[PDB]
């Protein structure tokens, strides 16, 4: 219902619960990327076994090629995996 | 021809996932 | 708290309100788009008063380039524009 | 040269959303 204004700000609040782990509190590296998709995601997403896997996706978000994804490059993840979840949550 | 398949390996998981790449 | 699964059942509810309001329930029309944007953000962003904005948007969001963005082209944009939010929002 | 301003226009709105582009 409307309620897009809810959601904007509950991806932020996931973001800063990692980010604010480290000392990379506005960036994000492949390492901090590695423990918000293997950690929050026990068992929502398939958790990552091996940090080669988000070495490959670092070659997707690691937009500005430093190795690390800023919350703004980390945003966009959310938002083509959260597609996938469309086919699994057909709403109907 | 020098192109690796690199089959099997669970790593293949993340093939899952560029289907969205695309 | 990794309340991350339901940030994408959210993004996605908000999406089948306009979808389904028209025949293109699986795709959005640069026609649809714009009620999405105009009508669900009364007051939560800045309301669109021209369709050439969106003929603008389109061009970053017809990546199809058929004058509809399909709902995984509809679903980058709200990531996008929550950045934006992290600004206006900064928790703190 | 040929490039057009179009300074004013409160359509100039859209230009703040590039930001994001960007
Ligand atoms: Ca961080
Ligand atoms: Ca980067
Ligand atoms: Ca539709
Ligand atoms: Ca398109």
């Amino acid at each position: 219902m409307s309620e897009l204004e809810k959601a904007m700000v509950a991806l932020i609040d996931v973001f800063h619960q990692y980010s604010g782990r480290e000392g990379d509190k506005h960036k994000l590296k492949k390492s901090e990327l590695k423990e918000l998709i293997n950690n929050e995601l026990s068992h929502f997403l398939e958790e990552i076994k091996e940090q080669e896997v988000v070495d490959k996706v670092m070659e997707t978000l690691d937009e500005d090629g430093d190795g690390e994804c800023d919350f703004q490059e980390f945003m966009a993840f959310v938002s083509m995996v959260t597609t996938a979840c469309h086919e699994f949550f057909e709403h109907e | 021809s020098h192109l690796k398949s690199k089959k099997g390996q669970s790593t293949s998981r993340h093939k899952k996932l560029m289907f969205k790449t695309e």
